């Protein structure tokens, strides 16, 4: 039976100071990055004062993160900023944005091409014009 | 591609008295250990902010909502969308395939099974 | 760091301590309790192959003379003309 | 029924006539007795068909789907008595008095001989299971949720007395399905267009669309005390096989206006699934799954043809253990956890390992292991369905795609380390937790092994 | 934020539509018995004109 | 974190992320010194910019070009078989609940099990009495006094005093 404060309300400038944190201890003093200022864009159906989302996000990774257990697996107490999306996902690598597979990719999009292209074994190409005569013309006798 | 992250950034001496917000959560880790250790408690923690997580997401976000804005109307761009595009695309079938069946034979004649 | 030092002193005097307490076996400590209780190669294998022979077989045997379609055994694949037919081939 | 009805309505002057906490033992006692009898004169041959009696009784003979009823009732009370015990005397066995009135008018439902006797008896419902909702539920938002469960069908199924009486007084007389051989065609009009609405429209209240379900996750989200008539509920949701009886005459020639029926409940169908691999709760996390492969059966319907017959009548049962049995899964882990959010149960697998092979079977029959009774009619979908187009395999398809992710998104919950908590949840799931959560799949394979009786006309 | 709301918006219309019909029909008969009158005279003087309430 | 400590958590790894790319373990360790003379250029300055323009060049060419699939020492926080032991998973206090014939077995376990009990039931007339006085008002990290100014137990008695041991 927890009423004071037990959700977000409509916010987001309701005196925002007096939100954290009065409760919801999303900030420390509403100067900490993290002041529910962030309702995104709201006229939707967003978060409001919401102890929520655009606080510093991506991962939860399961780090090395001894001061607690604090990562993901131990119940650091109220540091919520959103959930059900990162049980599975992680941070940056070493290597950057570079689409090169879709280059990767393209080495058959050259070959693709050669896929018009006949297979047979022999003789040689001699690719110079109709000298080749690859099917039957003649008769017998 | 998500993301760069930005792991690394200046310091020195930008925001002196920036630090110890900690002192914001270790109070709250020692109201954690103090309520996690004791002789007697038999029962899960509270955890307020997974009462303040999900309650505020399942309920209280049409309390929060409003139709002032087109953005918020712009879920029509998404739910009966397709939903006229599957039928576009259905009505155009069934009934190509029932004149090929009414005018002229394509089908085998040992199409009992169907 | 001299904070520390008065720490992980008593420590190892409860850790392991805890674990000299965790390192308990008096006696072998199972009781079990009550109750008690190569070469044959006799019934160890006759119970487990030679037994599920005959019930099987017996499947078959009352399964053609009902069944109308039995064993379905193809063709013969004979190139000469042989003993089992009364012709020959060259 | 002959005597189905007759002996158990006797079981009512019995739970405040007998002594105290005997009353559990002997409720259960008597009855696992009809069910023999339930058994025993039904399941009889067999050709067109068997009128049973008279005007009360046609004796569910295209379709047995009677066995099933009579399960439930000697299997909710060994399930309610979790958190029932803090009452009482007289208050409690209320509560167990008006589940067992519950079976009555759906014992006479289901067979009922009639159309005029059906409606009655289709609305007979909603009257106990409102109050279930109301008194020993859970925490607050139950009232608007007891609204929301009114004013849905009761809205739905007022046209169909302007329906059915506007049959009556037309062509013949509705008592008889059977008198039902001269059946005159319908046109297309604008005035017959409004009779096949009405007589189509409140079937689609109960076994629900994409439109119109908001209600359905709130019974299942605000439920009575652990999953006591949630159970129940699910043959509720089932049981609006009636289309069955009606549409498969009385207008089956108007197929002209059955798109918009097909296309919003397979668009929706692919929706709905994915609208909970976000959800947060574990009561709201088998109520989704419930509506995908449920409105998988109403196109098997509209369509018509069979083949689709053959599988449409499995896949009524086919949830209807399995989403019981998931919800018996749900009403335990709540007596030892006392909030159902799922996020909460992290370093489970380790303290309860006998329970955790009825987890693994239990989500097997979702991927449903094709020896079983879930994709032996499924594969029936497909078969019909196909020869509509070849268009249909494909978010047909998808559908038994998602539901590998989303049943296994649950399994996988179980496995975590160190649990951070819980000097409680102690008890090592005691013989009420792991009997009463037999029962299910022990008829369900035993069917598997000759599924014959599993089979409409058809 | 469409399951719960676009289809949260069309039937939750319905019960504020009447709340808000349901206002305008007592808080506007506070009393005053001369306002009641004259309106019963309305009612008698619009039955003649309008249909077929004298033929 | 500090400006001067930063080095130190760049210069662990600045080793650590080459031997992940050598085949023999001199080569290896002949640009160990090798790698030193680049740190021995700045010995010892002002921890002014001088000091950080030295890291600021150390963000290239040490991100830059780093650790291709590197050696990680699988009991890690990354690594195959990090976590592995799990069947196990050392269930500290799941033996609550046994009713007994299954309590036969370990006789004296279970009597110095009830024993240490007492050490965490008679702490609060001692941890509660400096857990109010040690923590000034809500301020930083909360362990106690590290003897607890007469006898420590533990503080942290006994889920941690007593941790789950790994095999
Ligand atoms: C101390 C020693 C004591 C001695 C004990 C006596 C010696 C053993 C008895 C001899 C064997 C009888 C036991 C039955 C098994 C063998 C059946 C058989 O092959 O003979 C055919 C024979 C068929 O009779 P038939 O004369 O050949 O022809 C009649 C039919 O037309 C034939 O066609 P149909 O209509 O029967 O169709 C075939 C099919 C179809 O039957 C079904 O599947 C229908 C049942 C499910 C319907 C859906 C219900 C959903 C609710 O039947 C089967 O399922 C056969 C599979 C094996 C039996 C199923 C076992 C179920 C448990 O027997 C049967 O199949 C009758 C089935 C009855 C099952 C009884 C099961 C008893 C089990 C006792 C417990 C034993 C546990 C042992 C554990 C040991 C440690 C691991
Ligand atoms: C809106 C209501 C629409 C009803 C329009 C009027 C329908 C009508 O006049 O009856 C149609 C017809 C009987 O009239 P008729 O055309 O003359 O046929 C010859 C018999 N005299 O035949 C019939 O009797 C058809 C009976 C079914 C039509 C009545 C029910 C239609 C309304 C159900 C729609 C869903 C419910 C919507 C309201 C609930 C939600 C708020």
């Amino acid at each position: 039976a927890s009423h004071i404060t037990k959700d977000m309300l409509p916010g987001p400038y309701p005196k925002t100071p007096e939100e954290r944190a009065a409760a919801a201890k999303k900030y420390n003093m509403r100067v900490e990055d993290y002041e529910p200022y962030p309702d995104d864009g709201t006229g939707y159906g967003d978060y409001p004062k919401l102890p929520d989302r655009s606080q510093q996000e991506r991962d939860p990774w399961y780090d090395w993160d001894h001061p607690d257990l604090r990562l993901n697996w131990g119940e650091p107490m109220h540091w919520d900023l959103d959930m059900y999306i990162r049980n599975r996902v992680d941070t940056s690598p070493t290597p950057v944005n570079w689409n090169l597979m879709c280059k990767h990719l393209f080495g058959f999009v050259a070959f693709m091409l050669f896929m018009f292209w006949v297979g047979e074994t022999y003789p040689a190409y001699q690719p110079v014009g109709p000298k080749q005569y690859p099917y039957n013309n003649l008769y017998l006798e | 591609t998500t993301l760069d992250p930005a792991e690394y950034d200046i310091s020195s001496e930008t925001r002196k008295a920036q630090a110890e917000r900690l002192a914001i959560r270790s109070r709250l880790k020692r109201e954690y250990q103090l309520q996690y250790y004791d002789p007697s408690r038999r029962g899960v923690i509270e955890d307020p902010a997974l009462v303040r997580w999900t309650y505020a997401r399942s309920a209280n976000i049409y309390p929060n909502f409003r139709p002032n804005t087109k953005t918020s109307l712009l879920g029509a761009l998404f739910g009966i969308g397709p939903l006229v595009f599957w039928y576009y695309v259905f009505k155009t079938d069934r009934d190509r395939k029932e004149k090929l069946i009414q005018e002229g034979k394509l089908d085998r004649t040992f199409n009992i099974s169907y | 760091t001299p904070e520390e030092k008065l720490r992980l002193q008593q420590l190892r005097e409860l850790r392991r301590r805890w674990l000299k307490d965790q390192e308990l076996s008096p006696r072998e400590p199972v009781l079990p309790p009550q109750r008690v209780s190569t070469y044959r190669h006799s019934i160890f294998a006759f119970t487990h192959v030679l037994i599920p022979v005959w019930i099987i077989h017996y499947y078959l045997k009352y399964h053609v003379t009902t069944k109308p379609y039995t064993i379905v055994e193809k063709k013969p694949r004979i190139f000469p003309g042989d003993t089992i037919l009364e012709t020959g081939e060259v | 029924m002959l005597k189905y009805i007759i002996p158990t309505i006797m079981l009512m002057p019995l739970t405040w006539l007998s002594k105290n906490n005997m009353i559990w033992v002997n409720s259960t006692a008597h009855s696992l007795l009809i069910s023999f009898t339930s058994l025993l004169l039904m399941n009889q041959f067999g050709d067109n068909s068997l009128n049973f009696s008279l005007l009360f009784f046609s004796d569910s003979l295209s379709t047995p789907l009677l066995i099933l009823t009579m399960w439930l009732l000697p299997l909710m009370l060994m399930a309610s008595q979790h958190h029932l015990s803090k009452e009482n005397l007289t208050r409690k066995k209320l509560f167990i008095t008006m589940l067992i009135s519950l079976q009555l008018f759906l014992i006479m439902t289901f067979t009922a001989m009639e159309l005029i006797l059906f409606y009655i008896l289709f609305e007979a419902t909603l009257v106990p299971t409102l109050i279930i909702i109301t008194r020993w539920g859970n925490q607050t938002e139950r009232l608007n949720a007891g609204l929301y469960f009114l004013f849905y069908t009761l809205a739905g199924s007022l046209p169909l007395l302007v329906a059915l009486i506007y049959i009556q007084n037309t062509v013949g007389s509705l008592n008889f399905l059977m008198l039902q051989y001269w059946v005159q065609p319908v046109h297309n009009s604008w005035s017959n267009v409004f009779m096949w609405l009405a007589c189509m429209m409140a079937f689609m209240v109960k076994m629900p669309l994409y439109g119109l379900h908001l209600w359905l996750p709130k019974a299942h989200v605000e439920a009575p005390i652990a999953g006591s008539m949630v159970l129940a509920a699910v043959l509720l949701k089932l049981g609006g096989y009636g289309m069955l009886r009606i549409t498969l005459i009385l207008n089956p020639m108007t197929d002209f206006m059955a798109y918009p029926f097909i296309m919003l409940s397979l668009w929706g169908m692919i929706m709905t699934s994915s609208i909970c691999l976000r959800q947060t709760d574990l009561k709201s996390l088998i109520a989704y799954s419930s509506v995908s492969h449920m409105a998988l059966v109403i196109v098997a319907i509209l369509i018509q043809t069979p083949w689709s017959y053959m599988g449409a009548t499995a896949l009524m049962i086919a949830h209807g253990l399995t989403s019981s049995m998931l919800f018996c899964l749900a009403n335990s882990n709540y007596e030892r956890i006392h909030s159902r959010t799922m996020i909460l149960a992290r370093g489970l697998q380790t303290l309860l390992p006998l329970m955790a092979t009825w987890w693994l079977l239990a989500s097997l029959t979702n991927l449903a292991l094709p020896p079983t009774i879930n994709l032996i009619g499924e594969l029936f979908v497909v078969m019909s369905t196909f020869s509509w187009s070849n268009i249909t395999i494909i978010l047909m398809g998808v559908n038994m795609v998602i539901t590998a992710l989303y049943s296994l998104y649950m399994l996988i919950m179980t496995q975590r380390g160190k649990y951070t908590y819980h000097i409680n949840n102690i008890s090592p799931s005691f013989t009420r937790e792991n009997a009463l959560m037999s029962l299910h799949i022990l008829p369900l394979l035993l069917l598997t092994l000759n599924p014959k009786i599993i089979l409409g006309p058809l | 934020l469409l399951d719960l709301i676009w289809l949260e918006a069309i039937l939750p219309k319905t019960i504020s539509l009447a709340q808000m019909k349901a206002s305008t029909l007592v808080t506007n008969q506070k009393g005053l018995i001369k306002l009641y009158f004259l309106s019963f005279l309305i009612t008698i003087l619009i039955s003649m004109i309008l249909f077929n309430f004298h033929e | 974190l500090t400006h001067q400590q930063k080095v130190l958590r760049l210069y662990k790894r600045a080793l650590r992320h080459l031997e992940s790319w050598c085949i023999h373990r001199d080569k290896y360790r002949y640009f160990a010194c090798l790698l030193r003379a680049r740190f021995d250029e700045h010995k010892n300055e002002k921890d002014m910019v001088k000091a950080t323009q030295l890291l600021r060049e150390a963000e290239e060419e040490f991100w830059h070009g780093q650790h291709p699939q590197p050696y990680i020492f699988p009991e890690s926080p990354g690594g195959t078989s990090y976590e592995r032991y799990e069947c196990y998973k050392v269930p500290e206090w799941c033996l609550d609940d046994w009713h007994p014939s299954e309590k036969a077995m370990y006789p004296d376990y279970f009597a110095k099990r009830e024993q240490w009990k007492k050490l965490r039931r008679e702490s609060w007339e001692r941890e509660v009495k400096q857990l109010q006085e040690e923590t000034p008002v809500g301020g930083p990290r909360t362990e106690a006094l590290p003897p607890a100014r007469k006898q420590g137990d533990l503080p942290p008695l006994w889920w941690h005093i007593v941790t789950r041991p790994r095999e």
